[PDB]
This record gives structure tokens, C-alpha cells and sequence, in this order.
């Protein structure tokens, strides 16, 4: 009547979703033409995006950082650009400014996590950095999760601009000065957004499940796929099919399950009275 | 569709784009300053021409937007200070003369030399010899001989080019549409569009004059002093009655009379407040200096110091294999980045001016979150008076004592008081009456009172009426003794220095007052007062977007300049000086001449 | 890209009365020496089953069926081959680019599993060349899709080659297939059996067992099978015609909602089943 174990069982965790190749990213792409990977059918380990102080800002919103490893999503969008220092604040749902409306805008019931770190090591160079560019014109605001890569020239005024630059005709895109003796606010940030979405379709991207260690001949409550039960696990001689996970006796009753870990098949009995 | 949103428009795109240009020239500029050679100064002077360039073409882009048509008064400000076509409305051959008339009459002044008349082998340089004679030299014949020779070799030859430059600079102010140079150099204390806090161009004149008529008194019985106290080192050479010779005030042109205090010292038996000694057994440093600075502006209320500033700044000489210039100044570079090139020694006059490179830098981080043209002080003056606080706020003895220079057990005797007030006026009030005088003599010629057959004439009219300063022996129109100054032959403004000393003391009296101390002003220390801090955030933030006198009600609660802070900073001497000149006849007689 | 199939003749469809096959194991459970009730989709012990002909004649009908066939609950797809002719499936709503398809198909190197917005044909299919000059197939012209985008799930397997070359003789293999799609999963069963038939499969039993289970939240109406092609020297045409078929023909038969009683021996497979009907 005392159950004092309790034990929690899962399969491996393999097939980890690629977040090193978004995060440790050799060439990253400006604002106005930010990258989106999607991200499905892996297990995503966010436990160490939080536990790593070479972050700046995890601000998550709408969910809570250390409970991300405990809910599941159908496809998560990974969204990498580079912005300035003292524009960083502006990527939040419910800015305004030259990124949050020309660049790129979040929505205001935006779920997920924005993570960025200072790059001054790698984008800033002697001479100044010319690589990395931003819309500072344009004649209307963003929609939430919307690209512009357009080269128009922007008209500011009545008289028409014949595709060339002059008075009251602008060039859209301008280009950011990154030099290494930048202070604080001017230097590179690479700023990558997290957009969990949920959709009628099955959850395929979820929290690593974590495991614990097995216990015999004690009267332990258990718990593999879904199975949640209480009795004492013992070693059977049965052997399973390579595929059924679970059984039970002629009575309806679960009798014994398969390991997801050693693939053994482990006897269930329940603790007399 | 209007005209504002294009307005708008252009000065986004210059804000983007001369912010990056002015970032790489002054990057080019700091690296010729720091490290003097072939190849910087070649980098900078491309930089410099590039940016040139840019700002006339970003110029001649804006002036076709209307300013009457504008009602933000940002936008408005932002374009007055890019429509600024100062140097490009005159004809190419008028602006060529006045460049090579500048570029010569600076040529003058630099490359100036005089040889003794009985060794012509050996001549003497301004800064080397000149200064040093009239500094540390007692000897009236030899100051009246360098005076002389500095007002013959110097003056004589840049007569014709500043008659010659008063008139293109009076071309130029009138294609600008101003009544005269000394109009559109009296401008940048005009402000309009706001209800309250306008300001015209005379108001100026007439607010110096009443600031002036309020302070002589204190002026007047410092001269008497300073009189009596020539009158032991000269006995046959000044007049109790008359005014005071011209080279005899221990400055080349008598504009600081600092190097008057081993004379006019009022107690010589009790030392100045020096902590050398005690800064050197305590084993301090450059490093050690600007750390306990950054810890006093931290401690009144303002951020600490970047880190760029720290692993970019050059705080010591780098030593012998390279060169660089050797002058305190505080860099702005605009994109974030801060530094101070001082070559800092250990010394607590470098400490006070460490503590106002690192006001100026403080002021520039304030004002840093304003646009690219708005980022500067509300007047030409603001700088330098929130520089000269904290040098101010940083020397007095509690301070001292309260970092560890001076000892606990130092007691404050009124002696010292009065000799540090006495030092204090001789090196702040001495330069007003000729500030004020050289400014109006400016003024009265750009503006043509005067004829060009009496410039010295009434030069030295008023150096003997307004000042105490006669001319030793007398001047005919082709000794151009006023040009012999570097502001006035250099094309530089100088009703700056009288209107930052006004702010500075208007500051030093609001912090103390929001301090809750109590006593006289010259002991006031604002270290550990957050409510000063915040109060002087309140201005240093609003930089140029906002009229100086907003600025001033923000900081000291007037919208206009006064004396009476600086009245109340010398009250003790003051008092000090009318008990010691009971016998003396205070006041000067313009009919006394030493001729 | 695509090339569509000419010199074709149109013949009935067969219809061939499938046997006792078709169960499956509808769940994970273990069971030993008992008889358990289930409600599940399930395919009938006889019905109706549509026989497709992959053959080609040496003479005076050549048949490349390979139409489109609706998927209502649940399809039973077997396979009679002798030299792997069928490559996949294709599964999805009207098989256009406004809505998401399941692309499976085996290019005899990797099993690849594709759902995406793809841009299909009418005659998707691959062919093979016998080459006389190096005696391989080296099968190539993967004629399946034209446009690919918006890819939402994607799977390979490791690389292999399987044999490419035509077997002589009767049908020596058999690969039985069942296709369910509930709650947003595609479970697909899998039963290799070797056989020696020459048509109309043999009776017998055979449980299913499951093989994949692909999470994609789409729409299944119509799916359409992929075959093959031989081509070589001896083949008169250009673009549409100069092919042959290999004898192959698959079998389709929908599922319906009944009840069946699973016989579980003493290792948990099937042995035997009763259909209430
Ligand atoms: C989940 O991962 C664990 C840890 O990797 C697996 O446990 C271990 O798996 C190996 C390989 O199947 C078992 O065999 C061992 O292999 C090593 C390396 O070849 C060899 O040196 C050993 O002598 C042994 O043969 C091993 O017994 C097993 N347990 C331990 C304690 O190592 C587990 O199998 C994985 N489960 C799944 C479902 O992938
Ligand atoms: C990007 O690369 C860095 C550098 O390797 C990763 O940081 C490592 O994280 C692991 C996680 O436990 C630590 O054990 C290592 O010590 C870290 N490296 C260093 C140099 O400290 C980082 O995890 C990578 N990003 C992602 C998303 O995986
Ligand atoms: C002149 O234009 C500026 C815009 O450059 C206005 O500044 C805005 O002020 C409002 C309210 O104070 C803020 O919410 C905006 O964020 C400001 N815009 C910025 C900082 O870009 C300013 O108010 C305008 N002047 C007047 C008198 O309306
Ligand atoms: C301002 O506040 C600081 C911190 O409270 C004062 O520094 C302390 O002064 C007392 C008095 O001598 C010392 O006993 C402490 O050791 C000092 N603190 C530290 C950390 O050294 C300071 O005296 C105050 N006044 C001024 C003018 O700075
Ligand atoms: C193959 O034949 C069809 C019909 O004979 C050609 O027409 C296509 O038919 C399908 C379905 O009926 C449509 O989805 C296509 O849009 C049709 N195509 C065109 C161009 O109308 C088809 O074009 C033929 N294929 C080739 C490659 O010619
Ligand atoms: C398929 O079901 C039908 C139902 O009766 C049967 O085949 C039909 O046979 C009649 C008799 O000539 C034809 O007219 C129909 O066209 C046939 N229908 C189909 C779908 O084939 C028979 O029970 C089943 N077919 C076979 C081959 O057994
Ligand atoms: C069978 O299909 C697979 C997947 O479509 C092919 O594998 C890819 O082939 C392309 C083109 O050769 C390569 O760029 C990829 O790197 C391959 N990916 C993998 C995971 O292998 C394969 O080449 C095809 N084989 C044949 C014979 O057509
Ligand atoms: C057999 O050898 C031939 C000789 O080249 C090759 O097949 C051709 O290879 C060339 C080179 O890319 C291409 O024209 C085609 O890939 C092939 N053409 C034909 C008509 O087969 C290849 O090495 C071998 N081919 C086979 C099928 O085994
Ligand atoms: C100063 O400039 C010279 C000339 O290019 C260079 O050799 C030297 O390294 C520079 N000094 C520093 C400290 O960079
Ligand atoms: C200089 O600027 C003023 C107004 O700022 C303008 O009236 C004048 O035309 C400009 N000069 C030239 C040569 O355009
Ligand atoms: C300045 O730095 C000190 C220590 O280096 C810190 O205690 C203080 O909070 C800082 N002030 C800021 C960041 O405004
Ligand atoms: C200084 O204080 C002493 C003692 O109170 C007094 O005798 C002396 O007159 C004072 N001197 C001045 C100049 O105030
Ligand atoms: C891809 O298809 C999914 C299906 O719902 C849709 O939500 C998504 O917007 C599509 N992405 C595109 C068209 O880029
Ligand atoms: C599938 O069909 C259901 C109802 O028939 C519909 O609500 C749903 O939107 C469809 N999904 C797709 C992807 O077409
Ligand atoms: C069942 O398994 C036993 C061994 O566990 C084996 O001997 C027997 O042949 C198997 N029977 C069937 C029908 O698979």
C-alpha cells in the first residue's frame, strides 16, 4: 500500500532537432531577408539554449523557458538575422521603429522565444563591415512574418522616380556600419526568433522525455509509454514480437511491458494486500 | 505627400549615412592624434575632405526645402543646422581670398618669431619664450621690450589682412542675411518658435552688459588689490590712481592674471592645497586617477564608463618611439564609442582635468540618444561649464579628504580659504572685463561704429575705461594690437568664455541648493547627491533639440544668465578685499598713462 | 519533365475474390492463446478486389494500368511481382500544388517518404535500360514529380541496390500493404510472403504486421501506384513509345468498419480469424 519508487521510462533520445546549425551559423543573413528553417520531427533539447550565459536576452513570451521541454508543437520556425545593439528591444510583440515596421514585425499574440548574443567577434572587422543591410524606407508597415526583398526605389514624393536615385527618390536598403571599436548599442547582435505554432496536424516536436533508472523486486509505480501502473517489475521468460510494446493476461490486466531502452520484457505483479 | 515627410525622409537618410562618414573621420583623426606620422595624416585629411564633400552636398540637397512650411520644431532645427551655407554664398574668387587671408594670418601667429636686438643669432618663439617671460619673469624693461616686440613683429603685419578680412566676413554675413559677423556670430544664442523662451540676437548684448554692470564692483576691488599689491614689486612703474601697465599682469595679452598669485598671494605663510606628494606615496597612476572620476560621477548619478573606453582610451603617454599630442581632449567618435586622449601625469591639476575630460565625455553619452545634428551642447558654452562643475565640485577639500588624498585631521582655516578664493578670481573673474571688452570692440567693428581710423584707438579707449589696463607706450593705427590674440586672428568666437563662466557658477549654486548643503558655495561638494544628478541628467539629456533656456530652467530654474551666483561664490572675498582696501583708492582713472 | 505513355490498349478490369487475407494487428498488445474481439478497419474475408495487368505481349494487349483510386477508409494493396516493378505510392487529395500529397517511392538506392505540395502527372512512373554495352540496368528517368515545394516531412533510408534485372518465370514474391489514416497518423503494414504463383494469388493467412507510423496531418482521398519500365535496343520509339512492362499486377481492396475475432498462438501472432458478417 506504499508505493515509495517511482520510476519513469522512455526511449532514447535520438534525432535531436538541428538547433546548432541555426545557432553556430557561419554567415548569417540580414533583416530584411532573415532566414526561416523549419523545425519538425525532432526532439528539441531547450534546456541548453537557457543554460548558457553567452546569451544577452531570452525573453520568452506567451510561454515559460523551463517549461518548454514539457509541451509538444507541430513545427517550430527558427527566424536568424542580424541587428543592431540598440535595436534589439524592437524585435517583441507590440514595438514600434525602423526594424519593427520596415524589417521585420512580430504579432502581438506571438508565442515563442527571442534569443540573441552579442557577435562583435565575427561581424565586425577593421574598416568597416558593409555585409549585413537594412530597410529603412517604405511606404507601409509589415504584417507579422512577412519578407520584403523588394529594390524599388521609394518615392517620397509627387514627382515620379524613373528607377534612379535623387531628390524625393531613396534607395529602400541601407547598410550597417560594424566596426570592432563600436560601443554598446552599435555592435553586431545575432538575434534568432523561436515561433511555436500548433495546428490541427499531430505533434511532432516535443520536450526530450527524460528517463530513470530501473528498480526490481520493490513495489514501484511506472510509467514507459502510458502506461501508468503500480506493481513490483520483474525479469520474464517470454518473448515479445519486435514490435508490440505492451501485453496483458486473459483477465484484461496488464501483465508485463517491453523496456524502451533494453528491449527486455519485464513482468508486472501487483502488491498484495 | 507634404513637405514635412520629405523633410523627414532626407534627414533619416543623413542621420544614416553621416554618422557612419563622421564615425571614420574622426577613427582617421584619432589615429593621426595618437600616433603622429606620414601616412595618418594623409588618412585623415582624406577623411576630412570626404566629409566636407558630403555636408556641402547634403547642404545644397536640403536647402530646397522650405523652413517656413515646417512646424516640427526637431525637423526645423535639423534643417537650420544643414541649410547652414556659410562659406559657399560668396563669389569662388571673394571665398578663395578669405581662405588664403585666413591661412595666412594663421601662418603669422604660428610661424611667428622675434630676435633680441643684441643677439641676432638666437630668436625667441611665442610659446617657448614669449610666455615664459611674461609668466616668470619680474623685470619691467624686459616685459615691456618682449610686449612690445610681440605687438610690433606680430601686429603691424596683420593689419591690412584683418582690415581685409572684416570686410569679406561682413559680405559673407550680409549674403546670408544677417546685419554683420558679429550678427551671425550672435546667433547661436537665438532661439525661436516657442512661446516664452525666445531670445533675440540683442538680447544677448543687453544681458551682458547689465551682467557686466552687476559685477564690477567685485572687479573694481580686485584691482585695487591687485594694484596695491604691484605697487611693492614695481614702485616707480604703477600709480595707486591709474590703471594697470599691459605687461605687468603675468599673461602675454593680460587675459588670465593666474601668474599674479606668487605676488597678490594674501597669506604667503600657509601653503596651497596641493596633494602631489600625498598622490605619489599612495602609489597611484593615470588608471587609479580616472577610476576614482568615474566613482565620483557614479556616485552623483550617472552611468559608469564603456568598456571601449577602457581598452581604446590613451590615459599615459606611450613613450618615446611614438608621438602624439599631448593636450586633454574628449573624443566623441558618434557610434557609441568614447575616449579621452590625455597624456595624464601624477598630478592634481591632471586630476581636475581628468575630472572635466570625463564631464565632457558624460555630457556626450547624455546627449548620444538625439539625432546626428542635435547631438552638441544647447550653446557653445554648456560643455565647457559642466566640464569646469566638476573640476569645481572635485577640488574642494572635503572631497579630498573623503577619497583619501588629504588627510582627516586637515582643519579648514579661513587663510586658505581666502587664498584659494583669491587664485580662484584671478583665474575666473580676471578674464571677464577682457572678454567682455575684446567681444565689444568685435562687435563695434564687424558691425562698423568704429572707423578704421580708430580701431586702436578706441581699443585702447576702452581697455583703460571698461578695463584696468593702460598701453605702456602709445600705438598709431599700424600697431594692430588687438590681432595678436589666437582667438581673434584664428576666426574664433569668444563671448563663449563669459557665458560659460555665468553657467557654471549658475550650476554649482542649483546643484548645491539641490544638495541640501549648507554654508558658503566654494565648499559645496555634490559627490553623494543623486538629486543633483538627476538634475543635471535633466539637461545633459536634452542636448540641441531643446533652447538653451529651457535647458537653464531645467537645470538652475531661469531662463536667463545671472550673476548673482558668481557674486555669491566670492562673497567671503569679497568681504575680504573691501576690509583690505580701506586706505586704497578703489576705482581707475582713464587720464593716468605711463607715457 | 514528364512524358506521357502512348501504344496502350484499354482492356475491362478483372476483378479477382481475395481470400481470408487482409488482417492485420490493429494494436501493440500481446495476447497468448486466446481469441480477442475487435472493431477496427478491417478488409473482408471475400469481396470485391480490383486485378490490375502490368503485361506485355509479343503481339497480336500491352497494360500499364496505373490508375488514380479513391481511398475511402483504408486501401489492402498486394503485391504479385518478379523483378519489383511497383516502386510506391502516391497518396494525397486531387494530387495538385494547392494541397499536400505523400510522395513514397523506392528509386532502388533509398525508401524515400516525401509529404509535400508536389506538382504530379497523369503516367508517373520509372523505367530502367537494359544496356548490353556493361550488362546493368542502372535504372534512371525518374518520372514522378515535376514541381516540389513546400516539404513539410522527409524521410530516407540508407543507400542500397536492389536487383534491377528482369526474372523469367512465374511470381516469386509477394508483398501485401494496408493504408490506414486516423487521428492525423498514416499507419502502413507490411507482409512478405514468398510464393510461386503465376495469378490470382493463393489462399492463406497472413497477419500484417505495422511497419511506420507517419504523423502528417493531411488529407488521403485518391492514391496512385508507381511502376516501372523496361527499355532497350529493341524497342521501337522515341519519346512515348519504345517500352515494355514486366509481368507484375497488384491488388486493391477497401476496408470496411467489422468485427473480427484475432486467434493468438503461444508467440502472440495470428493464426486464424472469423468475420462477423
Ligand atoms: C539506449 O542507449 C543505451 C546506451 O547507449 C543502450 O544501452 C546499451 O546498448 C548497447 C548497444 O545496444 C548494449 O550492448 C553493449 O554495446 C557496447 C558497445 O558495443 C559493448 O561494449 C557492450 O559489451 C554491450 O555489448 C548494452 O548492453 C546496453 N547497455 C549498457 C548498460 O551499455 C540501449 O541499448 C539503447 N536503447 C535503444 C532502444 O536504442
Ligand atoms: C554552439 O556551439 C557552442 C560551442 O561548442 C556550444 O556550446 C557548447 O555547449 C555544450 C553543451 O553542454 C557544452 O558542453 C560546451 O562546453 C559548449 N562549448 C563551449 C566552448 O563552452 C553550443 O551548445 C552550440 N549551440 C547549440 C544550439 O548547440
Ligand atoms: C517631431 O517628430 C518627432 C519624430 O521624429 C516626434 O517624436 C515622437 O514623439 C512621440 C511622442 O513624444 C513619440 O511617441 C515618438 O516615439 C517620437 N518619435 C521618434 C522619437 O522618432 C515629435 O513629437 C515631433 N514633434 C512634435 C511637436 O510633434
Ligand atoms: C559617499 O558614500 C560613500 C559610500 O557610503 C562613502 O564612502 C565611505 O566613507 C566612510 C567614511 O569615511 C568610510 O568609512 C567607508 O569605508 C567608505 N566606503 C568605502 C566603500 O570605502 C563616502 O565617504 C561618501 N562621501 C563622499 C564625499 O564620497
Ligand atoms: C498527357 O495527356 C493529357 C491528356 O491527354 C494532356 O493534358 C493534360 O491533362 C491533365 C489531366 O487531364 C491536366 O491536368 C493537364 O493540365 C493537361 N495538360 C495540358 C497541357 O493541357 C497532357 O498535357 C499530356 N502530357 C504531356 C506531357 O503532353
Ligand atoms: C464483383 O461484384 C459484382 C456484383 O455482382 C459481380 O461482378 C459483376 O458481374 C455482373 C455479371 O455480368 C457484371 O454485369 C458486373 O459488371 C460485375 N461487377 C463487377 C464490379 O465486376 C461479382 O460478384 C464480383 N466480381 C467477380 C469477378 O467476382
Ligand atoms: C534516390 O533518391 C534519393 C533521394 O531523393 C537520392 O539521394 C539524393 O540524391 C541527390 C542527387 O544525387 C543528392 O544531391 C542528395 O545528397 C542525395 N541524398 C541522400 C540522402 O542520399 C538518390 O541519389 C537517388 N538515387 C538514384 C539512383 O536516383
Ligand atoms: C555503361 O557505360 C556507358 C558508357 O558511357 C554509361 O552509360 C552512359 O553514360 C553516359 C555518361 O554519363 C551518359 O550518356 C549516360 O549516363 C549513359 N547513357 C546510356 C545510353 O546508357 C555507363 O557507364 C553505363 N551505363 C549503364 C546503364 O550501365
Ligand atoms: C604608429 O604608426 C606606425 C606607422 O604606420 C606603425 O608602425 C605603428 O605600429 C603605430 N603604432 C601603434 C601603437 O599602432
Ligand atoms: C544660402 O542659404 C540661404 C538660406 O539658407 C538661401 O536663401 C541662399 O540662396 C543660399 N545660397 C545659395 C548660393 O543658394
Ligand atoms: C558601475 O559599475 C559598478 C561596479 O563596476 C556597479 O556596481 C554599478 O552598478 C555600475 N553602475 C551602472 C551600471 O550604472
Ligand atoms: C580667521 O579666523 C580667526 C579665528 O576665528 C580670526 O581671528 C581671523 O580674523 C579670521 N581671518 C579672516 C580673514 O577671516
Ligand atoms: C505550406 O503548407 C502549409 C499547409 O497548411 C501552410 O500552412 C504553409 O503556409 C505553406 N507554406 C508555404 C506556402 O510557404
Ligand atoms: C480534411 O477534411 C476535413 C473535413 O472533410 C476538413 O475540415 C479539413 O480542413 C481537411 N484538411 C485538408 C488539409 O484539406
Ligand atoms: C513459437 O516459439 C517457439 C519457441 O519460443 C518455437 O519453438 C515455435 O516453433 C514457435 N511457433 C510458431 C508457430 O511460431
Amino acid at each position: 500500500v506504499q508505493p515509495t519508487e517511482s520510476i519513469v521510462r522512455f526511449p532514447n533520445i535520438t534525432n535531436l532537432c538541428p538547433f546548432g546549425e541555426v545557432f553556430n551559423a557561419t554567415r548569417f543573413a540580414s533583416v530584411y531577408a532573415w532566414n526561416r528553417k523549419r523545425i519538425s520531427n525532432c526532439v528539441a533539447d531547450y534546456s541548453v539554449l537557457y543554460n548558457s550565459a553567452s546569451f544577452s536576452t531570452f525573453k520568452c513570451y506567451g510561454v515559460s523557458p523551463t517549461k518548454l521541454n514539457d509541451l509538444c508543437f507541430t513545427n517550430v520556425y527558427a527566424d536568424s538575422f542580424v541587428i543592431r545593439g540598440d535595436e534589439v528591444r524592437q524585435i517583441a510583440p507590440g514595438q514600434t521603429g525602423k526594424i519593427a515596421d520596415y524589417n521585420y514585425k512580430l504579432p502581438d499574440d506571438f508565442t515563442g522565444c527571442v534569443i540573441a548574443w552579442n557577435s562583435n567577434n565575427l561581424d565586425s572587422k577593421v574598416g568597416g563591415n558593409y555585409n549585413y543591410l537594412y530597410r529603412l524606407f517604405r511606404k507601409s508597415n509589415l504584417k507579422p512574418f512577412e519578407r520584403d526583398i523588394s529594390t524599388e526605389i521609394y518615392q517620397a514624393g509627387s514627382t515620379p522616380c524613373n528607377g534612379v536615385e535623387g531628390f524625393n527618390c531613396y534607395f529602400p536598403l541601407q547598410s550597417y556600419g560594424f566596426q570592432p571599436t563600436n560601443g554598446v548599442g552599435y555592435q553586431p547582435y545575432r538575434v534568432v526568433v523561436l515561433s511555436f505554432e500548433l495546428l490541427h496536424a499531430p505533434a511532432t516536436v516535443c520536450g526530450p522525455k527524460k528517463s530513470t533508472n530501473l528498480v526490481k523486486n520493490k513495489c514501484v509505480n511506472f510509467n514507459f509509454n502510458g502506461l501508468t501502473g503500480t506493481g513490483v517489475l520483474t525479469e520474464s521468460n517470454k518473448k515479445f514480437l519486435p514490435f508490440q510494446q505492451f501485453g496483458r493476461d486473459i483477465a484484461d490486466t496488464t501483465d508485463a511491458v517491453r523496456d524502451p531502452q533494453t528491449l527486455e520484457i519485464l513482468d508486472i505483479t501487483p502488491c498484495s494486500f | 505627400s507634404t513637405i514635412e515627410e520629405q523633410a523627414k525622409t532626407f534627414l533619416d537618410k543623413f542621420n544614416h549615412e553621416a554618422e557612419d562618414l563622421f564615425y571614420q573621420s574622426s577613427l582617421a583623426s584619432w589615429n593621426y592624434n595618437t600616433n603622429i606620422t606620414e601616412e595618418n595624416v594623409q588618412n585623415m585629411n582624406n577623411a576630412g575632405d570626404k566629409w566636407s564633400a558630403f555636408l556641402k552636398e547634403q547642404s545644397t540637397l536640403a536647402q530646397m526645402y522650405p523652413l517656413q512650411e515646417i512646424q516640427n520644431l526637431t525637423v526645423k532645427l535639423q534643417l537650420q543646422a544643414l541649410q547652414q551655407n556659410g562659406s559657399s554664398v560668396l563669389s569662388e574668387d571673394k571665398s578663395k581670398r578669405l581662405n588664403t587671408i585666413l591661412n595666412t594670418m594663421s601662418t603669422i601667429y604660428s610661424t611667428g618669431k622675434v630676435c633680441n636686438p643684441d643677439n641676432p643669432q638666437e630668436c625667441l618663439l611665442l610659446e617657448p619664450g614669449l610666455n615664459e617671460i611674461m609668466a616668470n619673469s619680474l623685470d619691467y624693461n624686459e616685459r615691456l621690450w618682449a610686449w612690445e616686440s610681440w605687438r610690433s613683429e606680430v601686429g603691424k603685419q596683420l593689419r591690412p589682412l584683418y582690415e581685409e578680412y572684416v570686410v569679406l566676413k561682413n559680405e559673407m554675413a550680409r549674403a546670408n542675411h544677417y546685419e554683420d559677423y558679429g550678427d551671425y556670430w550672435r546667433g547661436d544664442y537665438e532661439v525661436n518658435g516657442v512661446d516664452g523662451y525666445d531670445y533675440s540676437r540683442g538680447q544677448l548684448i543687453e544681458d551682458v552688459e547689465h551682467t557686466f554692470e552687476e559685477i564690477k564692483p567685485l572687479y573694481e576691488h580686485l584691482h585695487a588689490y591687485v594694484r596695491a599689491k604691484l605697487m611693492n614689486a614695481y614702485p616707480s612703474y604703477i600709480s595707486p590712481i591709474g590703471c594697470l601697465p599691459a605687461h605687468l599682469l603675468g599673461d602675454m595679452w593680460g587675459r588670465f592674471w593666474t601668474n599674479l598669485y606668487s605676488l597678490t598671494v594674501p597669506f604667503g605663510q600657509k601653503p596651497n592645497i596641493d596633494v602631489t606628494d600625498a598622490m605619489v606615496d599612495q602609489a597611484w597612476d593615470a588608471q587609479r586617477i580616472f577610476k576614482e572620476a568615474e566613482k565620483f560621477f557614479v556616485s552623483v548619478g550617472l552611468p559608469n564608463m564603456t568598456q571601449g573606453f577602457w581598452e581604446n582610451s590613451m590615459l599615459t603617454d606611450p613613450g618615446n618611439v611614438q608621438k602624439a599630442v599631448c593636450h586633454p581632449t574628449a573624443w566623441d567618435l558618434g557610434k557609441g564609442d568614447f575616449r579621452i586622449l590625455m597624456c595624464t601625469k601624477v598630478t592634481m591639476d591632471d586630476f581636475l582635468t581628468a575630472h572635466h575630460e570625463m564631464g565632457h565625455i558624460q555630457y556626450d553619452m547624455a546627449y548620444a540618444a538625439q539625432p546626428f545634428l542635435l547631438r552638441n551642447g544647447a550653446n557653445e558654452g554648456f560643455h565647457e561649464a559642466v566640464g569646469e562643475i566638476m573640476s569645481l565640485s572635485a577640488a574642494t577639500p572635503k572631497h579630498l579628504k573623503s577619497i583619501g588624498l588629504l588627510s582627516p585631521d586637515f582643519q579648514e582655516d579661513n587663510e586658505t580659504e581666502i587664498n584659494f578664493l583669491l587664485k580662484q578670481a584671478l583665474t575666473i573673474v580676471g578674464t571677464l572685463p577682457f572678454t567682455y571688452m575684446l567681444e565689444k570692440w568685435r562687435w563695434m567693428v564687424f558691425k562698423g561704429e568704429i572707423p578704421k581710423d580708430q580701431w586702436m584707438k578706441k581699443w585702447w579707449e576702452m581697455k583703460r575705461e571698461i578695463v584696468g589696463v593702460v598701453e605702456p607706450v602709445p600705438h598709431d593705427e599700424t600697431y594692430c594690437d588687438p590681432a595678436s590674440l589666437f582667438h581673434v586672428s584664428n576666426d574664433y568666437s569668444f563671448i563663449r568664455y563669459y557665458t560659460r563662466t555665468l553657467y557654471q557658477f549658475q550650476f554649482q549654486e542649483a546643484l548645491c541648493q539641490a544638495a541640501k548643503h549648507e554654508g558658503p558655495l566654494h565648499k559645496c561638494d555634490i559627490s553623494n547627491s543623486t538629486e543633483a544628478g538627476q538634475k543635471l541628467f535633466n539637461m545633459l539629456r536634452l542636448g540641441k533639440s531643446e533652447p538653451w533656456t529651457l535647458a537653464l530652467e531645467n537645470v538652475v530654474g531661469a531662463k536667463n544668465m545671472n550673476v548673482r551666483p558668481l557674486l555669491n561664490y566670492f562673497e567671503p572675498l569679497f568681504t575680504w578685499l573691501k576690509d583690505q582696501n580701506k586706505n586704497s583708492f578703489v576705482g581707475w582713472s582713464t587720464d593716468w598713462s605711463p607715457y
